[PDB]
């Protein structure tokens, strides 16, 4: 089984966010997820004397 | 520049001076017609409610204006709510009722 | 009848008034862009395209 | 879920700020100006006769391009006149007074390459491929 793959899980000493990209592909990183919102455009429109 | 921040939170809220500063719904104000009549919708849901209850005084400088003119038993209650209610409605960008 | 204090739009329904302040960011326990005058009452929405049943939206 | 739009690869009383009635009406119209500003907001129109197509060969109709603009420009001063209700479009696009002789727009006469289209790409190229080919005897 590759150990060279899954680094966070066989390296005690490996940094979290550390990545050899250019190299070999990972498996289990750190993938970070989101929740924003989008809301739609509003404007309150005043008249000037 | 007249522009309207809303509270929140419970705070107050508050209104652009013209030397830019920033006040509640208090105090003797002063205005052109001008300025009402151009946004005299969306002051009726912020002014009013401060108008009948709270002691928010406006004094609106128009120079000239036809009047009207009501009588009343002064023995009995009286309340001009309704007919002022009635005429800051109907304040038009373009006219005025008397 | 409803209102909101940070637009003068004229609501109707309490599950109105908590769909219509999550525009400007709001929590209580769909268009693309929403107007409001100040002088008149016409405000005016948007919509994508593809999407039938214009009820007075562009 | 979001459809697609394109074919895919397959006591508290109510305050007395507010009772709304119509009272000021706009003074330019405001559903005048809304319809105009409608028809203001169309898009870009395409134009795409020119190009390779999924296949490889061009999207035009084979005309040489000094008939293709003078067509195309009769037929928008056509379409002109049919938007104005007048029958003679005021504003021309064809023989406006200034000769357009050197002219040429876009379709599909010529490919990418610089040559006819009066053959497909993709025939020249099956042909091309066809010309050799080798089979095994008996
Ligand atoms: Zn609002």
């Amino acid at each position: 089984i590759p150990v060279e793959r899954y680094n966070i899980l066989t390296n005690p000493d490996a940094p979290p966010t550390q990545i050899q990209l250019p190299e070999v592909v990972d498996l289990y990183n750190v993938v970070t997820r989101y929740a924003y919102e989008t809301p739609p455009i509003t404007a309150v429109v005043m008249g000037v004397p | 520049d007249c522009r309207i921040s809303f509270g929140m939170n419970g705070a107050a809220p508050m209104i652009r001076d013209e030397t830019g500063m920033m006040v509640p719904f208090e105090g003797n104000w002063i205005f052109p017609l001008a300025l009402w009549q151009m946004n005299t919708r969306y002051f009726n849901q912020q002014f009013d409610a401060w108008i009948k209850t709270g002691e928010l005084r406006i004094r609106i400088e128009m120079g000239a204006y036809p009047y009207m003119l009501h009588y009343y038993d002064p023995r009995q209650y009286a309340n001009a709510w309704n007919l002022t209610s009635a005429w800051l409605e109907e304040i038009t960008p373009t006219s005025i009722p008397s | 009848g409803y209102q909101c204090h940070v637009c003068s739009a004229v609501l109707f329904s309490p599950l109105d008034l908590d769909a219509h302040v999550a525009s400007h960011g709001l929590h209580g326990n769909r268009h693309i862009t929403e107007f409001i005058s100040s002088w008149q009452n016409h405000p005016i929405v948007q919509v994508s395209a593809d999407v039938e049943n214009r009820k007075t939206a562009q | 879920r979001i459809p697609r739009k394109t074919k895919g690869k397959s006591p508290a009383t109510a305050e007395p700020g507010t009772s709304n009635c119509e009272h000021y009406k706009a003074r330019p119209g405001i559903a005048s100006v809304q319809k105009a500003t409608e028809s203001a907001e169309l898009p870009m129109k395409n134009n795409d006769e020119g190009t390779p197509d999924k296949r490889g060969n061009t999207k035009g109709a084979l005309v040489n391009e000094h008939v293709e603009a003078r067509d195309e420009a009769d037929d928008a001063t056509k379409k002109q006149a049919k938007d104005t209700e007048k029958a003679k479009a005021q504003v021309t696009y064809s023989d406006t007074g200034i000769n357009n002789a050197n002219e040429l727009s876009r379709s599909g006469n010529v490919d990418n390459e610089g040559g006819s289209n009066q053959k497909p790409m993709s025939t020249r190229i099956a042909e091309a491929t066809s010309a050799i080919v080798s089979k095994h005897p008996a």
